[PDB]
């Protein structure tokens, strides 16, 4: 259409010229451009190269400026003009990003047009202090029985998903993103969780397939996807986590609750190691720079829970770490374990033995945990964890086999909290101890169908009051016993 | 006084050129034209009337040629009883939203260590209520302790149990310095000390001062906050004679912070990449945390161990500065034994039969001997099974497993994890229980009867319950 | 240390060889004590194989760390000129 | 000892030596004098014979400084510039002195208050509108300032002007407007 | 490039104090003071700073001296005056030291009074 | 533009230009050489100087030689008649069968397809081989690792994949020869001529060969995978085919990149690899995808050094 | 020369480890950037372009050949060192010699479980 | 004539930094003054790194270096059979010179 271009792209088109401050590239190579000039440029300010690229003024030196190029340096030549932006590196934030796929700088890569954002927020802001925070109390529901029962996650927490390659870490993150649909559609606006997925160093096809999985589940409508894939420059993979974290700090600061997934932080550490070694900085353990801990810690400290004087919002972070050969004692894994509030250990032995999600319950912990669990889930899960510890100790023996057979779950199927409570109740009260294990899942499936089709009143009661009262206790008892007689 | 211009900004390292009146090393400089107060600490004199400084806050938004003013003195923090119940940052500003800290005097965070003629030699055991600690590596009143451990092995839980027991039973103006640790934990500690009455927001009779530079701070703040808290404690010790407790968590961050700026100061790195000045920096910082003839400082320090090495230059350098090391192991915590103290790697200087007595000393040495024997047997146990051992060897293995289980203990601060209520075992119950397990008085009880109990009475009760219910 | 891990690996490897050979001869002679010997030597061989796998992981980790440390030595020595 | 730093600061060995020379001259007020001096020195050196005489890394430092002291006593040079060339021969930084000369020039170029303007056009510039643009560019300055305007032409910029005042930069060219309009119609 | 090629030395050199028995600190940092001058100083010779601190001339370089400082470098600024003492390190020896606790330079640190020995040794 | 050589240090060459510098990743041609020597711009050094890596031997280069810029990274002759034909990194015929009389030339160093060009569906690439299609199916636009050796039949498996993909689908194939033994390359050439996959006397060949042998500088061995990737990307993006790209060893690609980054003076990484190991692998493997026009499916023989899968 | 003039040649390098050491010294003193064990970047190149000149020419080029028998000296039998790795990846096989087999009476001390010859079975005579 | 003739500028443990030789080829055989030969391995903007086929005690700063014009080559042929030569093809068996008629790079 001839009016889709002539409407205002020419009338209001910022065709003006202005007195701008500039510098000139001296040398470019190894992802760092030396720039002569830019006398009044600031530390960590965004600059723009002649090719339309952007960079961050990293090293202010007496005679030049070392600029980190956010892109391919094959587009920069010696003699190129570098303009000042006057703004310290910042990204667009706001509600208008929900549903959009963006790159590490905030530009839309989904072909749906520009992000109509009105607010910009710096990527390198400092985390809240001690006073603005408050302890984690509200539950962040993942919809996975194993996590939501044994390794509970609250809003404002940092929970590491650590494990080998192909053990189901992305799957846990995607289930957690899909599960928030039951809250984002409800009426209580203090239970809505806007998710953010940062894809660092991943295959771009994998990110496209992830976006389709989120669109089929109708979960993209409340999800930002920041993508710095395997072919993007190392500075972009270094910046993507901070871009996503500022997009989530927008919600954390305005009384809303966000969730962010860093998939993964090992690749960001590798990108930062590239940038550091190309800057001739001294390599430490495993050739990593001395400040890779700082790299991850200033990032994961921004995931906080504010008090009711600072809005009451939160930002939950689920960083992902990929270990080699199951070595948790490595450098970057132990760094992020030192930063976060707990882990979710996924194992290759469990994953290969059909136990999926392959969570290692003995090693998965949640330092906050219990303070952000519902009462009903707490009632059933305390006993479940006691019996699972008993079973792993003697590795009763059949009860443990029953429970671990019961903790298996399918992909893209996050259960509501009441249905998990019903399943764990039917499991931990003994009502399948005599059922031979091979059919337990089947029973589970059938049983859950029962409880969701015909006893919706009990589930609604559990959802309303949050606990499983004595009335509901005996009600669920008779329900599961009648079904077990019928099954 | 003197005014200079920023000539280079690289991370936390800012070069400042002065026209006249170069500032001495360690001086504090105020960068002019900023929203908040940005302090630079002089580290070197580059020549050409240029100095190289380390920034205590972020350096973003700094422009070459920006004005910088010289204060004429190092970073001075307010010191006095008015710091009790307040949280202050690396440069002495209150970060608890309760107004300025109106003390009568300020102290520079850089001071000289106490002399040799001021050292105190007394060694009195400090009873913590923890079995493995009080038995195998007893702490000392006025001695430096140190708690080593990798990532997620129990450093903070152990240091908070020590806070609870000792600092609550104490009467001597504790001080807590959070260095490069979680801000969530700082908030938790602040509020659990408010609700426990140790910090009094009104009618000020508080007895703990907090100083916090956490993971989110730049390397300069994380490298000087330990000195700030150290300075608060030094005031409480010297100019009041009080019996101070000093908790530092985590102190490895201090060392690490130096490394992060060492490269930027233009210095050739040492072995693993650290600064060439690792040991002397640790010495100048650690020789001030000490008991003198003027007052007593009981220092507990958490020490992070990178990648579970313990031969990394920072833990290895820290070891020589402590009087009672408590080393937490990941292999032990993977067995479920908490606190994950390594019994065969924790030492003390008062573990002497002329200080703890012959009973305590002999029981500790026997426990360690049995555990060492079990350790040496573990290889043939894993290859040929326990069925191939001698009968005396099976006996020592059984008693060693029992002693392993009895060394664990539920912490008051760990009810969320252990489920049990925290037990505080006195010293004599520890000695007697372990002496009895050594003598063979419980060869019939199951080993699970000792896991996570208090004194041996609870072990016998738990064995009775296991026998009757099963 | 690399040479320590190599020595211990060779130890456990010859042990696994011996125990599997004993399992062979015990299963041969069993055709109530030979049965116990055969199953016990099977257990010993599989346990030795598990320890060999773990020590091989640790050996590869250590030799990578050794290569890194020596390269960083060479690099920092070259950068001082 | 206190040092007088010029308004512009140059870097490298060139900048360091020229800064030393400027801070020496500012204590005695012989700035344009030593400017004349180093002009003569540079034109003395740029002749091939003596240049290869001082560029030779085989001539021993005493021999080359002997020739230099002879030739500087020839032209009755001030003790300041003789000392400077003596230091360039002592430290072996002599072959680079040209840069120092140039450096000092640029230094005094901001001592008299000149600002370099560079005007690029797609067409060889006219006279009338060129003087017009000179007058327009003079209005962006303080008093006591001079325009060093040097207009070279780039026929690839498709029109307009690209003006560079110091490092301030205004891109009134038409190719950039075309690129901006294309970006607008594309995004 | 060049340690002694600082602009101050260069300008007062082209423009026009005993630089044989005395030097000036060009740079001080991390306990290593570079000193311009001291042209007569010997390798491993002990020198005296303006603040009373001592140093040991460990790096004799063509244009400066790398001196290691025997104390805290907060008392040494650029441009400070460094004097020679003409002697290598030496400590007091003899029977008078038995029962005394001294530091690395033979100074008593046990407060029992100064050492009363008669002979010194390198 | 014409530049002059100012430094020759082994395989890296510094060229200085007077008028216009070429951007990074740009082929420069060296003048006066008997054969065709190509440098590739790797770095801008300032002072109008450019550090490049050579794609051939640098002996006989003299400071002052004229270096001619080309304008594009490296342009290989690409089209439907590279099939059954051997060529090197530069795109010159190796098989001594005359020039590749193609109509278009494609530049190496392209960009990975955009996000909106990706396929959101995962789809099996039916190869007709029972054990492959059943237990370990290949995905359109995926990467596959052959953990084979010499004794096992691997050349036969490769040739059969070529045949099956060409028949069951319409897909042509490309075989990259990253750091391959010249003897093994000749063996494979003659085995693929014998089994009818390459036709010397007709136009029914189903594979194009790209070889950078082991006696070639690290630059050639590093760019030789991109050359085959380019000649496969043409088939995909301008014929809608499902191309099959073989990379005879992907570890030697990594080590060639390692050698290149060592020559350029960069500080190594864990074990000794390039600091840009991940991004170098990514900028290549991201071009092997399944766009909205076609798909490149890559079979990449793996070599694990020291039998460590965590290397 | 013999290869190109229709004759057949054999060449032994005894050994390549010491040539690699000499090249490492040369390049380290030429200030070239060192890599693993201070070897230059093209130390693989150095050997590959040497061992690729051993070829068997078709009868259209004379029919000659050049057989290479390079020698490599390992330390404690470590074949995953840098130079042994390179030359193992370059050549068409190897003949491992072991001390533990040297003293058990096995002479020549050829470890046959490890010794490889990729193009060997095609070379043997029919009887052998 | 500083284009086919350089002058040794530095020498150390086998490496000669030679100034001049503006027309020398990379990896070309040059001839020092004392008779020892070398190979031009580094061509740098200000000097040439030459590796010496001999010892350093014989060459010192200021020596002259002449140019040969050909890359390193060796006498090949039948005449070498039975002869022990060094790395350049010179006979070290004392049986006289090599009657080689062909040279080869
Ligand atoms: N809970 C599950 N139940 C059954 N199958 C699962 C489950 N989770 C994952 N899978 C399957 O196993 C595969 C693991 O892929 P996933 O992305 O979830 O793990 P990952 O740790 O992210 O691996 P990668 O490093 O490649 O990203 C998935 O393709 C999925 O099909
Ligand atoms: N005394 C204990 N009892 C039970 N669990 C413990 C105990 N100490 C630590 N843990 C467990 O180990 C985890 C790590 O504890 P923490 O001290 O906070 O880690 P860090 O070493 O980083 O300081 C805790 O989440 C807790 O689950
Ligand atoms: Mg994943
Ligand atoms: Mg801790």
């Amino acid at each position: 259409e001839m009016s889709s271009i002539l409407e205002e792209r020419i009338l209001g088109a910022d065709t003006s010229v202005d007195l701008e401050e500039t510098g000139r590239v001296l040398s470019i190579g190894d992802g760092i451009a030396r720039v002569h000039g830019l006398r009044n440029v600031q530390a960590e300010e965004m600059v723009e190269f002649s090719s339309g690229l952007k960079g961050m003024s990293l090293n202010l030196e007496p005679d030049n400026v070392g600029v980190v190029v956010f892109g391919n340096d094959k587009l920069i030549k010696e003699g190129d003009i570098v303009k000042r932006t006057g703004a310290i590196v910042d990204v667009p934030v706001g509600e208008e990003l929900l549903g959009r796929v963006v790159d590490a700088l905030g530009n839309a890569i989904d072909g749906k047009g520009p992000i109509g954002s009105k607010t910009r927020r710096r990527v390198g802001l400092k985390a809240p202090g001690i006073i603005p925070r408050i302890s984690v109390r509200e539950p962040m529901q993942t919809g996975i029985k194993a996590v939501d029962s044994l390794v509970p996650i609250g809003r404002g927490q940092r929970e590491l998903i650590i494990g080998d390659r192909q053990t189901g870490k992305t799957s846990i993150a995607i289930d957690t993103i899909i599960n928030q649909k039951r809250f984002n559609d409800g009426s209580d606006e203090k239970k809505k969780l806007y998710c953010i997925y940062v894809a660092i160093g991943q295959k771009r096809s994998t990110v496209a397939q992830l976006v389709k999985r989120l669109t089929d589940a109708d979960a993209m409508k409340y999800t930002i996807v920041v993508s710095a894939t395997a072919s993007d420059a190392a500075p972009l993979q270094y910046l993507a986590p901070y871009s996503g974290c500022s997009m989530g700090e927008y919600f954390r600061d305005n009384g809303k609750h966000a969730l962010i997934i860093y998939d993964d932080l090992s690749k960001q550490a590798v990108a930062y190691r590239q940038m550091s070694l190309l800057l001739r900085r001294p390599p430490g353990r495993e050739a990593y720079p001395g400040d890779v801990f700082y790299l991850h810690s200033r990032l994961l400290e921004r995931a906080a829970k504010m008090n009711d004087a600072f809005g009451g919002g939160s930002l939950t972070a689920l960083p992902v770490i990929e270990t080699q050969a199951g070595d948790v004692s490595a450098y970057i894994p132990t760094n992020v374990i030192s930063i976060t509030d707990g882990q979710i250990f996924l194992e290759t032995e469990l994953f290969y033995k059909g136990i999926r999600p392959a969570i290692n319950v003995g090693l998965s912990v949640s330092r906050v945990g219990s303070a952000a669990q519902t009462r009903a889930m707490k009632q059933v899960a305390g006993t479940m964890k006691l019996e699972l510890a008993q079973y792993r100790e003697v590795a009763l023996l059949s009860r443990g086999v029953r429970l671990t057979e019961l903790l298996k779950q399918g992909q893209y199927s996050p259960m509501a909290i009441e249905e998990q409570v019903a399943v764990i109740y039917a499991g931990v009260r003994g009502y399948l101890d005599k059922l031979e294990p091979s059919k337990i899942t089947k029973f589970e499936n059938a049983f859950l169908s029962h409880v969701v089709s015909q006893h919706q009143a009990l589930l609604g009661t559990i959802r309303a009051d949050g606990k499983i009262s004595e009335q509901s206790d005996a009600k669920l008892k008779e329900i599961v016993t009648n079904f077990l007689a019928g099954f | 006084a003197a005014t200079g211009r920023i000539v280079a900004v690289i991370g936390a390292v800012v070069d400042v050129q002065f026209d006249e009146g170069l500032p001495p090393i360690l001086n504090a400089l105020e960068v002019q034209g900023r929203e908040t107060r940005l302090v630079l600490e002089v580290a070197q004199h580059l020549g050409e009337s240029t100095v190289r400084t380390i920034a205590m806050d972020g350096t973003e938004g700094l422009v070459r040629g920006q004005k910088v003013l010289d204060s004429g003195a190092p970073i001075k923090i307010p010191v006095g009883p008015e710091t009790l119940g307040r949280i202050m940052n690396v440069i002495g500003e209150p970060i608890d939203e309760r107004g300025p800290i109106k003390t009568k005097q300020f102290a520079p965070i850089h001071a000289e260590a106490p002399e040799f003629m001021e050292m105190s030699v007394e060694q009195e055991i400090l009873v913590t209520g923890i079995k493995v600690v009080d038995l195998l590596a007893p702490y000392a009143k006025g001695g430096k302790i140190g708690l080593f451990g990798g990532a997620g092995v129990g450093k903070t839980v152990l240091i908070m149990e020590l806070i609870n027991n000792v600092a609550k039973a104490h009467g001597g103006y504790s001080v807590f310095a959070g260095v490069g640790e979680r801000t969530r934990e700082g908030n938790d500690l602040y509020h659990e000390m408010i609700e426990s009455g140790v910090i009094n927001l009104k009618d000020a009779t508080s007895k703990v001062a907090l100083v916090y530079g956490q993971m989110n701070e730049p390397p300069g703040a994380r490298a000087r906050v330990a000195l700030t808290g150290l300075t608060v404690a030094e005031y409480f010790r010297d100019q009041e004679g009080q019996d101070v407790l000093l908790f530092i968590d985590n102190i490895f961050r201090f060392t690490q912070a130096g490394s992060e700026v060492s490269a930027l100061l233009g210095r050739i790195p040492s072995a693993v990449g650290y600064q060439p000045t690792l040991a002397t920096d640790m010495g100048t910082m650690q020789e001030r945390i000490t008991t003198t003839k003027k007052g007593s400082i009981t220092s507990v320090q958490a020490i992070y161990v990178p990648a579970d090495d313990l031969t990394d230059p920072a833990p290895a350098t820290t070891f020589a500065h402590l009087d009672a090391t408590t080393v937490l192991s990941r292999a032990i915590a993977e067995l479920g034994i908490y606190p994950a103290v390594d019994p065969l790697d924790s030492t003390s200087r008062i573990m002497d039969p002329n200080i703890v007595g012959s009973e305590h000393y002999d029981v500790a040495r026997g426990v360690q001997k049995i555990l060492q024997d079990y350790k040496s047997l573990q290889d043939i146990i894993a290859i040929l099974g326990m069925d191939e051992l001698s009968e005396e060897d099976k006996l020592t293995v059984s008693r060693a497993r029992k002693i392993q289980r009895f060394l664990s203990q539920p912490f008051q601060v760990a009810e969320v994890f252990t489920g049990h209520m925290g037990k505080l075992v006195p010293l004599k119950e520890t000695i007697k229980g372990f002496q009895q397990i050594l003598a063979g008085e419980y060869d019939h009880l199951p080993e699970q009867a000792f896991y996570m109990v208090g004194p041996i009475e609870e072990a016998v009760a738990k064995a009775d319950k296991l026998a009757e219910e099963h | 240390t690399l040479k320590d891990i190599t020595r211990r690996l060779k130890s456990i490897k010859n042990i696994q060889k011996i125990t599997k050979s004993m399992k062979m001869v015990a299963a041969a002679k069993y055709a109530s004590e030979q049965s116990a010997r055969m199953t016990a030597m099977d257990n010993a061989s599989k346990n030795a194989s598990e320890m060999i796998d773990k020590l091989t992981l640790t050996f590869n980790r250590t030799r990578q760390a050794v290569i890194t440390k020596e390269l960083i030595e060479i690099i920092s020595g070259a950068a001082a000129l | 000892a206190k040092l007088v730093r010029p308004p512009v600061q140059v870097y490298g060995i060139e900048g360091r030596y020229a800064t030393a020379l400027y801070s020496a001259a500012s204590k005695q007020n012989k700035l344009e004098q030593v400017e004349k001096e180093l002009l003569r020195v540079a034109q003395i050196l740029k002749e091939p014979k003596v240049a290869a005489s001082v560029l030779n890394p085989y001539v021993k430092r005493s021999i080359k400084v002997k020739s230099l002291n002879d030739i500087t006593a020839k032209e009755r040079f001030s003790p300041l510039t003789t000392n400077l060339i003596n230091l360039l021969a002592e430290n072996g930084r002599l072959s680079n002195t040209q840069g120092v000369v140039s450096a000092f020039s640029t230094m005094m170029s901001v001592h008299r208050g000149e600002v370099p303007c560079t005007v690029t056009s797609a067409s060889p510039l006219e006279e009338a509108t060129l003087s017009e643009l000179k007058t327009v560019l003079k209005s962006f300055l303080s008093q006591g300032q001079v325009l060093k305007l040097e207009a070279k032409t780039d026929p690839s910029i498709l029109g307009g002007m690209i003006v560079r005042i110091g490092e301030k930069y205004v891109d009134m060219s038409v190719k950039t407007k075309i690129q901006k309009l294309g970006r607008a119609m594309r995004e | 490039t060049g340690t002694a090629e600082m602009s101050s030395i260069l300008e007062e050199r082209i423009l026009g104090v005993d630089l044989e028995e005395t030097g000036r600190v060009l740079s001080i940092g991390d306990g290593i003071a570079r000193v311009h001058g001291l042209r007569n100083v010997q390798a491993e010779e002990m020198v005296e700073f303006s603040s009373g601190l001592k140093g040991m001339s460990l790096n004799l370089e063509p244009d400066n001296v790398g001196v290691v400082v025997f104390g805290n470098d907060k008392l040494i600024k650029e441009g400070d005056i460094v004097k020679r003492t003409g002697a290598i390190v030496d400590v007091p020896v003899g029977e008078e030291l038995l029962g005394r606790v001294v530091d690395a330079l033979g100074n008593a640190i046990d407060g029992k009074g100064p050492i009363g020995s008669k002979t010194r040794r390198r």
